[PDB]
C-alpha cells in the first residue's frame, strides 16, 4: 500500500496491496466489486493524465502572457481567429469540432478496443523508462499521485474562477500580495454570512 | 445505588450511574443517559463543552478585570459581545476560515481517537513523537500534559475539572442572559448588584421592565 | 408497546413482527389502509419519501426565514420566493420544470424498480460500473453506497434509534408545511411573522381570532 | 369568451334580470308595512337575491344572450379560463362521495356474508359494524386501488352463474 488516508483506520479488503496509489481510501465502497474496480482504475489513470495536460496547458498559457484558460475559446464567440504561441490559425470553430471529433473518436476507439489497457507500452514508451517491471511500480505511484494533484488543481482552477473571475496566475499573485485580505473567505460566495 | 455522593440525599438515583465517570452525583431526572452509547457520547460532549466554557469565561472576565485597573491595551473598552465588529489585522471572514480548517484537523483527530482509543497517538510527520499507550478518550496527556500533573490523584483532579467546567458553563449561560436582559457587561452587573443587593435582584430588575 | 391512544385496540395488521420492525410504529391506522402487507410496504416507502422531502422543504423555509428575521439573510417568503428567483434567472419556469422532471424521473424510476425488485439495480454491465453501489441494504428505503457517505448506518446499536429520529422528525415536518399553507390562507404573512405575532399576545392572536378557522364564532 | 359568451359581470341582460327580480319583490313589498313579518321576509329575500347575483358575478361565470350563467364542462377550457369550479371540482367531489357510499356498502355486504344468516343482517342493519365501516371508508380510493391491484376486487368467471346461452 502507498499509505493510510485515515490514520488508525483499517484498509479495505477489496483494494489490492500492489495497486498503485492504494491509500485505502474508499468510504463509499464504490470499488467493492472487482469488475467496477478495473474500470474505475483505468478511468482514474486517464483522468489524471488528461488533468495533468490541462493544468500544464493552463499554467503555460497564463504564464506566457497569452490570456488565461477561461478566455481561450472567446475568439469564436464574438468573431476572431485562434492564435497558438502568437501564430494565427485559419481553422474556424466548425472545422475544429469535426477534426477533433474524428481524431478523438479514432484514438479512443483504438484504445478501448484493447479491452481496457492502462499501461500499453511499446510505441507509447520509446525511451524505455519502464522497461523493467521492478521500477514500474514506483513510477506508476508518481504518475497516479501527480494525476490526483492535477485533478484537484483543475477543480480548484474552475472553482476559484467561478468565485473571483481572475485566472490561476492572477489569483496566486493577489494572494501573495494580500494573504489575509484575499482568500476564499473574502470572495463573498464561499462564506455567506461573512 | 451506593454510598457515592448524591444531588439529593435519600433520593433513588438511577443504576446506570455507578461513579465511573468523574463528578457522578446521580443527576439525571430526564434519564438522558439510559443508553450506554448515548452516555458515552454525552461524557465527551460535557468535557468539551466544559473546557470551552472555562476558556470562554476566563477570556470574558480577564479583559474586563484588567480594564477596570490601570492596565491598558488596544481592545479595552470593547465588550465581549462587541468584540466581533472590532478592527483587527485580518478580516473576520479570513480568521473564520483559517480557524475552521485548523479546528477541522484537530477535531477529526480527536474523533478518530474517540472511535478508536490509541489510534491517533502517533504524530503523522515525526514518527518518533508519540503519546503514551495508556490513554482514555477525552484525556490525551503526553504533550498535552508536559508538567506531569496527571501522575498524582487523577480522580480528584478530574472531579475538580468537571466541577469547574459545570460552573463555567452556568456562568456563560448567565453571561448570555445578563447581556440580553440588562444589556451591560457581566462585571458591571456584579458591581451594580454589589452596590445594593437588596434593591438589585433579578426579580426587581425584571419587574421594572414589565 | 407505545400507542397513539392509550386504551385503544391496536389493529392486528400493525402488531405483526414484520410491521413492528418499522420505525415509529404507534398502532395508528383507524382507516385500516395498511391491512395489506404489500400496501403497507408501499405506504412505508411513500412515508419515508414524504418525510425526507418535507424535512428538506421545511428546513429551506424555516432556516432562511429565521435568518431573514435577523440580519443574517434577506431571503423572501416561501410563497413569494419562486417569483423573485425566476425574475433574475437564466431560464423560464417551464424549461426549468422540464429539466427537473427529466432528472427526477430518472432517479424516481430507478427507485421504483428497486421497490418492485430489491437489489435489481445492481445488474452488472448496466450503469458504467456504478451499479454495484446502487444495491440497497436489507431494508427497503434505506440504501447505502453513494448515499450515507459518513457510514453512520453501519453501527446497529444506534440504527434502530436513528430511524426513529428520521420518521418522527419527518412527520413533524409534514405537519409544519401543512401549517405553512393554512397560515398563509388565514393570516397572509409568513410563518416567522405568525410566530412573533402569537408570542406578542397569545391570548388574542391565534386561530380562534383569525376569522377563518372558526366561521361559526 | 368561450363559445361567444360574455362574462356575467358585463352582461346587460344579467343586470336587467337582477333589476326585474328586485322590482317584482319591491312591488310585492309595497303593499305591507315597514316593521312587520312579511316586510322583513321580503327584505331578506331581496338581500339574498342581491347577494346571489353579486356572488355569481364574482365567481366569473359566463352569461349568454339570455343573461343566465352557462357552465363549461370541457376540462381544457375550464382549466384554461378559470372555470374548473363549475364542472371538474364538483365532478371529483361527487366521485369521492359516491365511491365512498359504494365502498362502505360493499364492505358491509362482504362482512355480513360470512355469518350464519346474512339476510337477517340485510334486513336488520348491524349499527356498530355499519358505523365502523362508514368511518373507515374515508380511504376508499386507496383501498379500492389496492384491492384492484391484488386481484381481490373481482370474482372469477367460473364462480358466477350464467344462462345456458
Ligand atoms: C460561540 C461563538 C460566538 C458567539 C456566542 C457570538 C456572539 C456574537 N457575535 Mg460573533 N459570536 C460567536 C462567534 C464568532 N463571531 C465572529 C464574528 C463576528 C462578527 C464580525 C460580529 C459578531 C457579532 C456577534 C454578536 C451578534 C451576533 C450576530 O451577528 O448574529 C447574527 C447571526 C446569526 C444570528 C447567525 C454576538 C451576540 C457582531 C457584533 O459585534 O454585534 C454587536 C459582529 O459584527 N461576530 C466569528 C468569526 C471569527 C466567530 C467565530 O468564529
Ligand atoms: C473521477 C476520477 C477518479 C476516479 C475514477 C478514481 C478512482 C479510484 N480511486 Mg481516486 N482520487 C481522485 C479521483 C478519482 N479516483 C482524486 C481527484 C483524488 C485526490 C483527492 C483521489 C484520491 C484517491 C486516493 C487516496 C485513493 C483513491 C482510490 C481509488 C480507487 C478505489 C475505488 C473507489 O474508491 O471507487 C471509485 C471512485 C470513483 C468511481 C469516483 C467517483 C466520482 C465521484 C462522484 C466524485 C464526487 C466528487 C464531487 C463531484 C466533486 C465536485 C464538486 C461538485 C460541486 C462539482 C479507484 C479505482 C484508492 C486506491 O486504492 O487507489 C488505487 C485510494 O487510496 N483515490
Ligand atoms: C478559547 C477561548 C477564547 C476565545 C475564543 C477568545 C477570543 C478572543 N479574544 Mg481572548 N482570552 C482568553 C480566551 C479566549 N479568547 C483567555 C483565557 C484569556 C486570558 C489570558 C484571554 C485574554 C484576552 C485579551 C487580553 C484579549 C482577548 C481578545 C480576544 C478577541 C481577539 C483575539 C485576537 O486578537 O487574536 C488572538 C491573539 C493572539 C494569538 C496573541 C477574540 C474574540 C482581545 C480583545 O478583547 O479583542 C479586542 C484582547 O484584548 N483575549
Ligand atoms: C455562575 C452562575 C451565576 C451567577 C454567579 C450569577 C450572578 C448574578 N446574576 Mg445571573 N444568571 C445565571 C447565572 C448566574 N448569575 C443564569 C444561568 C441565568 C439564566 C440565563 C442568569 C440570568 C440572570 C438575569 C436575568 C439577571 C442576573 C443577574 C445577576 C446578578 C445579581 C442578581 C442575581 O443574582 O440574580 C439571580 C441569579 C440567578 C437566579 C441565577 C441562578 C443561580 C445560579 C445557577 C448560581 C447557582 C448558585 C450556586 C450555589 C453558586 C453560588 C455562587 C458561587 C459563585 C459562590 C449577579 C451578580 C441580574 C443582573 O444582571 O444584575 C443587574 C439579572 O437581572 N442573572
Ligand atoms: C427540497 C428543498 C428545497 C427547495 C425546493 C428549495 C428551493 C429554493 N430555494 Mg432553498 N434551501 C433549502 C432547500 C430547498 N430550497 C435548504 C435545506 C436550505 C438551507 C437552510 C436552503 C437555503 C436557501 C437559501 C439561502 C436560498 C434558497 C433559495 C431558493 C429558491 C431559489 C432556487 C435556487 O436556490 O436556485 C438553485 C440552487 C442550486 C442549483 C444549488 C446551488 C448550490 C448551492 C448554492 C450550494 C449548496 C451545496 C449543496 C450540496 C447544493 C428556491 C425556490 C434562494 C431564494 O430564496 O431565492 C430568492 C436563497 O436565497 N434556499
Ligand atoms: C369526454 C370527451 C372530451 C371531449 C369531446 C374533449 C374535447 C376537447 N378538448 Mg378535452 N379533455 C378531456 C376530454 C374531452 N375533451 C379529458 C378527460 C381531459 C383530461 C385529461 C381533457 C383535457 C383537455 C385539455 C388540457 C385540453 C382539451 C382541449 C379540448 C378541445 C380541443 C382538443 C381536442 O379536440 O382534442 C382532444 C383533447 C385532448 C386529447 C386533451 C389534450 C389536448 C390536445 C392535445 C389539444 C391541445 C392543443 C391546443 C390547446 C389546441 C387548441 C389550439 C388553440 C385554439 C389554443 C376539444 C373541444 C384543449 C383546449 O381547447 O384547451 C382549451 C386543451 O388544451 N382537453
Ligand atoms: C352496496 C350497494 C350497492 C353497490 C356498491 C352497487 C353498485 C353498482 N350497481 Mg347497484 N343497486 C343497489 C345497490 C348497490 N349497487 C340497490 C340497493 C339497488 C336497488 C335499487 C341497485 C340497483 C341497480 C341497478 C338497476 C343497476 C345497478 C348497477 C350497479 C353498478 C353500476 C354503478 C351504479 O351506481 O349503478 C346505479 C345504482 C343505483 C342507482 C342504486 C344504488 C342504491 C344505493 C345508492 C346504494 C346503497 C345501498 C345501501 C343502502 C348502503 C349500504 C348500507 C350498509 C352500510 C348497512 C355498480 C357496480 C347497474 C349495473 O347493472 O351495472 C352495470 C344497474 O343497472 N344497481
Ligand atoms: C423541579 C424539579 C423536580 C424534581 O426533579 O425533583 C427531584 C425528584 C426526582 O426524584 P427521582 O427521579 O430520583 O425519584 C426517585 C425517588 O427518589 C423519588 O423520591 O422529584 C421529586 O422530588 C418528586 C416530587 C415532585 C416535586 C413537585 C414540584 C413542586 C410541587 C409544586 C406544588
Ligand atoms: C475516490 C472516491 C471514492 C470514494 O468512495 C468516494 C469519493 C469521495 C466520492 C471519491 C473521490 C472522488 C473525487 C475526489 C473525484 C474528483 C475527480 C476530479 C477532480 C476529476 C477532475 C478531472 C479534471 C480533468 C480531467 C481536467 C482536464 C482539463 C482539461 C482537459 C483542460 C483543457 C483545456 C486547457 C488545456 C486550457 C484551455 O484554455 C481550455 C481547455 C481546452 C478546456
Ligand atoms: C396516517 C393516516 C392513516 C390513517 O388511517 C388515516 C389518516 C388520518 C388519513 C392518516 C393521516 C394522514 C396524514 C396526516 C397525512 C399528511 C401528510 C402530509 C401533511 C404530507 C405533507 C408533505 C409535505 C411535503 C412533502 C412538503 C414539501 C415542501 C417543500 C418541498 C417545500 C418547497 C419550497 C421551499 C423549500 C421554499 C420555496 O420558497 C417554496 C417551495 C418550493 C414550496
Ligand atoms: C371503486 C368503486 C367501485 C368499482 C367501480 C369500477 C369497477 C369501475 C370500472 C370502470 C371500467 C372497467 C372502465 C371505465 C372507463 C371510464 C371511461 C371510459 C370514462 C372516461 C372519462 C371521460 C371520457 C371524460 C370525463 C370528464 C372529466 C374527467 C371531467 C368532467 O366530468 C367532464 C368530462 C365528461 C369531460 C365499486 C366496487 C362499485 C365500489 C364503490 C367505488
Amino acid at each position: 500500500k502507498a499509505g493510510n488516508w485515515l490514520p488508525g483506520s483499517d484498509a479495505p479488503a477489496w483494494l489490492p496491496d500492489d495497486l498503485p496509489g492504494n491509500y485505502g481510501f474508499d468510504p463509499l465502497s464504490l470499488g467493492k466489486e472487482p469488475a467496477s474496480l478495473k474500470r474505475f482504475t483505468e478511468s482514474e489513470v486517464i483522468h489524471g493524465r488528461w488533468a495533468m495536460l490541462g493544468v500544464a496547458g493552463s499554467l503555460a498559457v497564463e504564464l506566457l502572457g497569452y490570456g488565461n484558460w477561461y478566455d481561450a475559446p472567446l475568439w469564436a464567440v464574438n468573431g476572431g481567429k485562434a492564435t497558438w504561441f502568437g501564430i494565427e490559425v485559419p481553422f474556424d470553430l466548425n472545422a475544429l469540432l469535426a477534426f477533433e471529433f474524428v481524431a478523438m473518436a479514432a484514438a479512443e476507439g483504438q484504445r478501448g478496443d484493447a479491452g481496457g489497457v492502462v499501461y500499453p507500452g511499446g510505441a507509447f514508451d520509446p525511451l524505455g523508462f519502464a522497461k523493467d517491471s521492478s521500477k514500474s511500480g514506483e513510477l506508476k505511484l508518481k504518475e497516479i499521485k501527480n494525476g490526483r494533484l492535477a485533478m484537484v488543481a483543475f477543480l480548484g482552477f474552475v472553482a476559484q474562477h467561478a468565485a473571483t473571475g481572475k485566472g490561476p496566475i492572477a489569483a496566486l499573485g493577489e494572494h501573495l500580495a494580500n494573504p489575509w485580505g484575499a482568500n476564499f473567505a473574502t470572495n463573498g460566495i464561499s462564506v455567506p454570512f461573512f | 445505588d451506593a454510598a457515592l455522593p448524591s444531588w439529593m440525599p435519600g433520593a433513588d438515583l438511577p443504576g446506570y450511574l455507578n461513579g465511573t465517570l468523574p463528578g457522578d452525583f446521580g443527576f439525571d431526572p430526564l434519564y438522558l443517559g439510559q443508553d450506554p452509547v448515548k452516555l458515552k457520547w454525552y461524557a465527551q460532549a460535557e468535557l468539551m463543552n466544559a473546557r470551552f466554557a472555562m476558556l470562554a469565561v476566563a477570556g470574558i472576565l480577564v479583559p474586563e478585570l484588567l480594564s477596570n485597573i490601570g492596565f491598558s491595551w488596544p481592545g479595552a473598552g470593547v465588550a465581549w459581545y462587541d468584540a466581533g465588529k472590532f478592527e483587527y489585522f485580518a478580516p473576520a471572514s479570513s480568521l473564520f476560515g483559517v480557524q475552521m480548517l485548523l479546528f477541522a484537523w484537530v477535531e477529526i483527530r480527536r474523533y478518530q481517537d474517540f472511535v478508536k482509543p490509541g489510534s491517533a497517538n502517533q504524530d503523522p510527520i515525526f514518527t518518533n513523537n508519540k503519546l503514551p499507550d495508556g490513554n482514555e478518550p477525552g484525556y490525551p496527556g503526553g504533550i498535552f500534559d508536559p508538567f506531569g500533573w496527571s501522575k498524582g490523584d487523577i480522580k480528584s483532579l478530574k472531579l475538580k475539572e468537571i466541577k469547574n467546567g459545570r460552573l463555567a458553563m452556568l456562568a456563560f449561560a448567565g453571561f448570555i442572559g445578563q447581556a440580553y436582559t440588562t444589556g451591560t457587561t457581566p462585571l458591571k452587573n456584579l458591581s451594580t448588584h454589589l452596590a445594593d443587593p437588596w434593591s438589585t435582584t433579578v426579580w426587581q430588575n425584571d419587574l421594572a421592565r414589565l | 408497546r407505545q400507542s397513539w391512544l392509550p386504551g385503544s385496540q391496536i389493529p392486528a395488521h400493525l402488531d405483526t413482527p414484520a410491521a413492528q420492525a418499522l420505525a415509529g410504529n404507534f398502532g395508528f391506522d383507524p382507516l385500516g389502509l395498511g391491512k395489506d402487507p404489500v400496501a403497507l410496504r408501499w405506504y412505508q416507502q411513500a412515508e419515508l419519501i414524504h418525510c425526507r422531502t418535507a424535512m428538506a422543504g421545511v428546513a429551506g423555509i424555516l432556516i432562511p426565514g429565521l435568518l431573514t428575521k435577523a440580519g443574517a439573510l434577506n431571503v423572501p417568503e416561501w410563497y413569494d420566493a419562486g417569483k423573485v428567483a425566476i425574475e433574475n434567472s437564466f431560464a423560464p419556469w417551464g424549461s426549468l420544470l422540464a429539466v427537473q422532471l427529466f432528472l427526477c424521473g430518472f432517479v424516481e424510476a430507478k427507485r421504483w424498480q428497486d421497490i418492485r425488485k430489491p437489489g435489481s439495480q445492481g445488474e452488472p454491465g448496466s450503469f458504467l460500473g456504478f451499479e454495484a453501489s446502487l444495491k440497497g441494504t436489507s431494508e427497503l428505503g434505506y440504501p447505502g453506497g453513494p448515499f450515507d457517505p459518513l457510514g453512520l448506518s453501519k453501527e446497529a446499536d444506534k440504527w434502530a434509534d436513528w430511524k426513529l429520529k428520521e420518521v418522527k422528525n419527518g412527520r413533524l415536518a409534514m405537519l409544519a408545511f401543512l401549517g405553512f399553507v393554512a397560515q398563509k390562507y388565514a393570516t397572509g404573512a409568513g410563518p416567522v411573522d405568525n410566530l412573533a405575532a402569537h408570542l406578542k399576545d397569545p391570548w388574542h392572536v391565534n386561530y380562534a381570532t383569525n376569522g377563518v378557522s372558526l366561521p361559526f364564532l | 369568451d368561450i363559445a361567444g359568451l360574455t362574462p356575467c359581470s358585463e352582461s346587460k341582460a344579467y343586470a336587467k334580470l337582477e333589476k326585474k327580480e328586485l322590482k317584482t319583490l319591491e312591488k310585492r313589498l309595497k303593499q305591507y308595512e315597514a316593521d312587520s313579518a312579511p316586510a322583513v321576509a321580503l327584505k331578506a329575500t331581496m338581500e339574498r337575491t342581491k347577494a346571489r347575483f353579486a356572488n355569481y358575478a364574482k365567481a366569473g361565470l359566463l352569461c349568454g344572450n339570455d343573461g343566465l350563467p352557462h357552465l363549461i364542462a370541457d376540462p381544457g377550457l375550464a382549466l384554461k379560463y378559470g372555470h374548473a369550479g363549475e364542472v371538474f371540482i364538483p365532478t371529483f367531489g361527487f366521485l369521492y362521495v359516491a365511491g365512498y357510499i359504494g365502498y362502505v356498502g360493499r364492505q358491509y355486504l362482504i362482512a355480513v356474508k360470512g355469518e350464519a344468516k346474512p339476510t337477517d343482517k340485510e334486513i336488520i342493519i348491524d349499527v356498530p359494524l355499519a358505523t365502523k365501516l362508514a368511518w373507515q371508508g374515508a380511504g376508499w380510493p386507496l383501498a379500492a386501488v389496492q384491492e384492484l391491484q391484488r386481484g381481490t376486487l373481482l370474482e372469477k368467471e367460473e364462480n358466477i352463474t350464467v344462462s345456458p346461452r
